[PDB]
């Protein structure tokens, strides 16, 4: 019977993030000597340079992390991180302005970023 | 004097804190602006005291126990924040969930 | 993955199945839907979601479906449901209710509740959101009366005075056409959106609707005008031709007739009882049973919410200074005795909650408190529940129906009696944005944010020289929209039509939003949302006892209120 | 007839070769020169000079180079020299500095600096005068705070922000069209020099310059709203074309570059640093590296100002607080700790004292103080002085040269970065009147009197009620140059050029004047006064060590500050 | 703390208040403003403490005597009204003719 | 109680005096504005008390010493200037380096 003010009550059971959406686990590196920390929502193909890994597989990709989390990789550390699909229309402007259109586009996004030495291009 | 608008304002905390330990000293369970009156005072107080940031900081979490406090007042402070000047100038001090 | 339910509300505010507290009431309120798509939320902050590219959209202009305001996963109160939602705002408007984000990337974003560069964020996560509350009874006797309001999450003052003249501190009036001018210019200045009222009281018709004319927002009908069968009368014919709501103030010494002759005099017409129980005054001893009528649009006024242990001895004393009564004169006494009932005042806390009383108000300064009409609303609320259980029509454990036609009483069913109800009063599209954010463990007691026509107005906020803004004091303030030119762009004037259409706004100099009085008189007690039970309540002369139905209403009065000493200083 | 230099500095105020204490500092300037004539002093007051006939023309109109205003004797502490001038005043703007009275009888009187029946005389003999502060760090969020800055002697705000939302609450941006409308005629309320700062987010042009066209003054590009490498060139394309300022708080946790990819996109551009240490945010650990550039003009904000023993306990627990950390969450203690580095602050304090950080600005109510501005840079000059020594430059036993460094950092430096070095930021002839008057007891604490377009807009002042204004309570109150529309004719709006082209202030009703941002793209390290060093500054990605030239930036916390508990109340 | 309009004002009530108790102290005879303050002061306490409406009605006409202020005071406060939360919200006080 | 500007203005004063005296009682040499106040609230209660002007000149002198406050205090304040209602209405009382 001890009342706190405003307290929640919630329902049981948990919350799924992303359903339905596939999930792709890849291998990352930080290559640089500075730590990189990387949120849910950017275009995962467009992340730091110095983050080593199989750019295609980042392409149409995002975190599959709460929204408004973060991934952190300190200074020369190498872990997996688990992805999911971009919903909506698909489609990535800005940022790094490596897709600014469809995600499809893959050899036009892995070819503005190897030019640009993203690392990981094939 | 020369007050500045943080120095009227903050005058009212000071008040406020001696409204709310009268009110404990006469035997009564404090409510939530009361409790978040005196422990802030407390603090302020503490900085012209010549106490560092770290002092307070723990200081700040035995000023009020939850049997000085009404029931709900202690889950309702999640912490008490307040600015005044140190030796070494304007700091911030928060007490994190001060009654426990 | 998965996140728990607990560790989910934490982050977002509360989601479909999960219960709130009000404030240290032992109410529950329960998410009924959520818009959201789990995993898409929208949030703003250092690597958070509404970041170019991402959660917000770098491509379109503002005019292509971007909002200028997000409120970010608000848990929403109002008329219409109970639910979870992000609300976008634009031009000073709700223009969507649903998900916000950027359709780039995100699934479920309402086509025009794009985060673009145009577009602000609150986070109103782990809040609850309800629409600004529309005070219909306010005496204008003295300015601070504003912030007064505006601490309690009430955005709208209808009534009427012209500072603490002994008029205006007796009666909601701002008499003829020079006091009307003098006070739309007036209300220029004042934060919050006013609707001014003429006086309600003459034998022709010319003197009470050149008050319409100049910029009246509708008429008060009050005793110490002499509320007689020919004031009621006029009035109402003054309504029916400018589409304006009356309010009324009945003769409690029954002089010129008893309730009936009032209702007679009505005619079948629309009108607004003030302080339908009668403490506030009334037809002695029965003026209550006007809320059984279909004409009817019963409000409350607030010193008699809900029935306490002090209320009684407060009122009789109350009645004795600001009616002047004298104990040696037994007139007085006896007319004290006659209008302050305890079986009438405890009748109203169950008639509130059968919804046979549609509204609340505050009578503010006159017989009223400025600041407590939402918090004795929702103290009224618990206390029903207390004594009565929760309402037959509840569902998995929650007080949501309860929750529902009491935030009916304060927001839309007030605006709904004026005429203001396309501008205010709800949380739906196409509506002002006036909008109040509460913490829960404050809800009804002190506002967090008040937002007026989309930008904040008043605040509880800290220390304006410190680092950040949550250091002590905090205290309610003035913020942004009422400073400057945005004190009109922010607040809505409401006229009559035919002010309007004869250019008192450009006669005067106005520069608020003016907003339009309509469809008044074609409604009725069904239109109250959520209160719109008829009946016939029997009020016995002898001994005052009310009955519905052939049951006696009665409760008794309480000894403690949640919503009180654990969060006031005095 | 010969005078003593001390009754000659009592009466008048010191003369070549005096020197004063700043405060309770150990900081001394001393008088360069002085324009005066020795015997034909101006004062005013009960048979004094300025009397008609004597040192006040009784001749010449308002328009024969006779002055609304003369401040006599002043102290001026500015870039361009620390020397003794009267000061005149017409037309709200500096129109002579020099020697005020009468050419009838005085020798050297200024030829348009006469004393007239129109001149009205404010006495700074005893007083130091600088130039109001120019504050490019400003939140929005609580409109107490603009009388914060006014009392600690600022006189412009620049920055973003709608009142208390999330978006302002993080970020300098009043985002999009609507709600900069909404914010400048805000602004007409507001009793300082304003700027607005638009979004500088996105990855098209249009939804970017439609801010500037609507009224924005700058663009603010901030981490919050994703400080990517596209909202960068997107934000300096626009602001190349529509001669605008950017400034930038970069991507603390590089998740889409290290600084040097920052610094690619920005590709050359000029563009301001705010709080360029870090602590404030920006690229971990070296964004402070970017104060080596020649294209950046650096800032820091003032909680780091200058390195206390309890700076770093305050500001990792003020992240925790501000950033919603958990110490439970590793990924937010390692963020702290990369955030919050002693050997970054230490060396701040001394880039500031090399010319290497060239301006001073708060971080209101987001990360920063107020009133602290020129508090704090006074407070980190002092502390470099015990530390490092005079410097090298000093002459003749006095701290001119510091002075004159740290005055251009909260004055001209952020008005040249700005683009409004021409109407404010200096003691200049030609410039609008903002003067802030001090008592040396008192410098840099808090103002006597501050001056806004020629009339005092606030003023350190006792009883209303007395006989006199000096009986207590003295406390800064607002003056009459904020009531009525005399707060439109002393304060300026800053707006861009292609806003004033297209009308915007005819449009929203805009009664302030109205001052243009120009010259802001062709301006670099170089521009900024006694500020433009140019180096590399290399940051060990390790240890957070900072070197310059071959050596470590070291120095010691303190434990005391001069200008703190002597004067303040709480 | 959440201070509202009427929170701040009525700290101003207890202040001066505590200003009259100390010249009562002292051994001075109250004035007019001095009066009223003691026994608003006196009424909105005793809501905090629990008290009733007719409680404080009672006991608020034996606070200060006419020996305790001037010439006149007692005949120039006819009643003295006050709202503070009682334990069942907000209530009115009316103290009638305080000082006999 | 019917308070004018000034009455409200000068609470605050007395208020800060009450905080410097609390400061001054646990030990701290006292800065400037806490001294200001001190001293002018003593005035302000010396005019209340029936003390002339000639009398609170004398006393104002002596209500502070140097050893009470920080360093430079003394040397900051020239005078401290205040107005109170004695019985013969409203004068200014100006006490002349208050702190030797
Ligand atoms: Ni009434
Ligand atoms: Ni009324
Ligand atoms: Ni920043
Ligand atoms: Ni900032």
């Amino acid at each position: 019977n001890y009342i706190v003010p405003g307290e929640y009550r919630v329902a049981e059971g948990e919350i799924e993030i992303n359903a339905g959406r596939e999930k792709t686990t890849i291998r990352v590196s930080n290559t640089g000597d500075r730590p990189i920390q990387v949120g849910s929502h950017i275009h995962f193909v467009e992340v730091n340079k110095e983050l080593l890994f199989d750019r295609a597989e980042g392409i149409g990709r995002r975190l599959n992390i709460p929204s408004g989390t973060a991934a952190r990789f300190e200074p020369g550390e190498e872990m997996e991180v688990e992805l999911t699909e971009l919903g909506g229309n698909r489609e990535v402007f800005g940022i790094s302005d490596l897709t600014n259109g469809s995600v499809d586009n893959k050899e036009l996004i892995l070819q503005r970023a190897k030019e640009l030495g993203y690392k990981g291009v094939e | 004097m020369h007050l500045n608008p943080a120095e009227k304002e903050k005058l009212q905390i000071f008040l406020a804190s001696e409204l709310l330990l009268r009110r404990k000293a006469r035997g009564l369970k404090l409510n939530y602006p009361e409790a978040v009156a005196i422990i802030t005072s407390f603090i302020m107080e503490g900085a012209r005291d010549g106490k560092t940031v770290a002092m307070l900081m723990e200081e700040g979490k035995h000023v009020l126990t939850r049997d000085d406090v009404m029931e709900g007042v202690p889950e309702m402070i999640d912490d008490i924040q307040a600015e005044a000047t140190f030796p070494d100038g304007t700091k911030l001090v928060t007490v994190h969930n001060p009654i426990s | 993955m998965k996140i728990n339910r607990q560790q989910y509300a934490e982050s977002y505010g509360p989601t479909v199945g999960d219960e709130v507290r009000l404030a240290d009431t032992d109410l529950w309120i329960e998410v009924e839907k959520d818009y959201t798509t789990y995993g898409d939320e929208v949030n703003f902050g250092g690597g958070k979601v509404l970041r170019e590219g991402m959660g917000e959209n770098g491509t379109y202009t503002r005019t292509e479906n971007v909002l200028d305001l997000l409120l970010t996963n608000a848990l929403i109160l109002d008329y219409t449901g109970i639910y979870k939602a992000d609300i976008g705002v634009k031009d000073g408007y709700i223009v969507g209710i649903g998900k916000g984000g950027n359709p780039d990337i995100m699934d479920g974003v309402t086509p025009n509740m794009i985060v673009g560069t145009a577009t602000e964020v609150i986070a109103a996560e782990g809040k609850i959101v309800t629409a600004g509350g529309i005070d219909t009874h306010v005496h204008f006797i003295n300015p601070d009366q504003v912030d007064v309001a505006l601490a309690n999450g009430i955005t709208t003052l209808f009534g009427g005075g012209t500072g603490p003249a002994e008029g205006s501190k007796a009666t909601t009036v701002t008499p003829g056409p020079w006091n009307i001018e003098k006070m739309l210019k007036s209300t220029e200045g004042l934060p919050i959106n006013v609707g001014i009222l003429g006086k309600g009281h003459g034998s022709s018709i010319a003197p009470i609707m050149e008050q319409i004319d100049a910029g009246a927002a509708g008429l008060k009908i009050h005793e110490d005008w002499g509320a007689t069968p020919a004031s009621i009368d006029r009035s109402l014919t003054v309504a029916d031709e400018a589409d304006v709501q009356v309010a009324i103030h009945s003769d409690t010494l029954n002089e010129a007739g008893f309730l009936e002759d009032t209702l007679r005099a009505i005619n079948g017409r629309v009108i607004h009882s003030f302080h339908v129980e009668g403490a506030g005054g009334g037809h002695a001893p029965d003026i209550m049973a006007m809320a059984g009528h279909p004409n009817v649009l019963p409000s409350s006024t607030n010193p008699t919410r809900p029935f306490t242990v002090n209320t009684i001895d407060e009122h009789l004393d109350m009645l004795m200074v600001c009616h002047h009564l004298k104990q040696n004169i037994p007139e007085d006494v006896a007319f004290a005795d006659s209008r302050i009932r305890p079986e009438t005042i405890a009748a109203e806390d169950i008639l509130h909650d059968l919804g046979i009383i549609s509204m609340m108000s505050t009578d503010a300064l006159a017989m009223g408190r400025a600041g407590e009409m939402v918090l004795r609303t929702w103290q009224t609320a618990d206390k029903m529940k207390k004594q009565r259980g929760p309402l037959a029509e509840e569902k998995n454990g929650s007080d949501n129906f309860r929750l529902k036609r009491y935030v009916s009483k304060y927001t839309i069913n007030p605006a709904i009696a004026q005429g203001i109800a396309h501008e205010v009063g709800s949380i739906e599209e196409g509506k002002f944005a006036d909008l109040v954010l509460w913490e829960p463990k404050f809800f009804g007691v002190k506002a967090d944010r008040v937002i007026k026509g989309g930008i904040i107005a008043y605040a509880q906020i800290g220390d304006p020289s410190a680092s950040i803004p949550t250091p002590q004091p905090v205290m309610g303030r003035r913020m942004y929209g009422t400073v400057g030119d945005l004190i009109h762009d922010t607040n809505i004037t409401f006229m009559s039509k035919s002010s309007i259409q004869q250019g008192v706004p450009a006669k005067l100099g106005l520069k608020r939003r003016i907003g339009t009085v309509k469809n008044c008189r074609n409604i009725g007690k069904k239109d109250m949302k959520w209160n719109d039970v008829t009946t016939d309540i029997d009020i016995n002369p002898e001994t005052y006892e009310v009955k519905v139905d052939g049951e006696v209403l009665t409760c008794e009065p309480v000894k403690e209120l949640p919503m009180a000493q654990r969060y006031f200083l005095f």
